[PDB]
């Protein structure tokens, strides 16, 4: 869901290139355009995987953490 | 978009015929060089 907006953008540019042809010189701006968008999509996906695993670890910690408000509240501070 | 396609194809045919011209010029210059070598050889044969 978080990458839903970014992924559609690539599908849009992919949808744009599906109309283009080699005879047009629009291929070369398009090649520049697709690389930038695909480059951003890779980076933001990589960012979320790092963040999402941290959140997964943190929420997992709630199962096994000590039963006191500070221990819980500290964990809920990290996830926030 | 049609103007862009036409422009690209013009650039393409431009470059292709340009390469053809360079090849023709090089081949004719090669003919001139070889034939000048043969003229030198024939003059040397004349003196010999």
């Amino acid at each position: 869901l978080l990458v839903a907006g970014l992924k559609k953008e690539v599908q849009a540019l992919i949808a744009e290139g599906i109309a283009l042809v080699w005879e047009s010189y629009k291929l070369d701006p398009y090649v520049q355009r697709l690389a930038e968008t695909v480059f951003n999509f890779q980076e933001k996906v990589d960012d979320l995987l790092i963040i999402e695993e941290k959140i997964d670890l943190e929420v997992r910690s709630l199962e096994t953490c000590m039963y006191d408000h500070k221990t819980f509240s500290e964990i809920l501070n990290r996830v926030q | 978009e049609h103007l862009e396609q036409e422009k690209h194809e013009l650039r393409r045919r431009f470059e292709n015929r340009e390469g053809e011209w360079e090849g023709r010029v090089s081949e004719l210059e090669t003919d001139v060089k070889q034939l000048q070598d043969e003229l030198e050889r024939q003059q040397l044969h004349l003196r010999e």
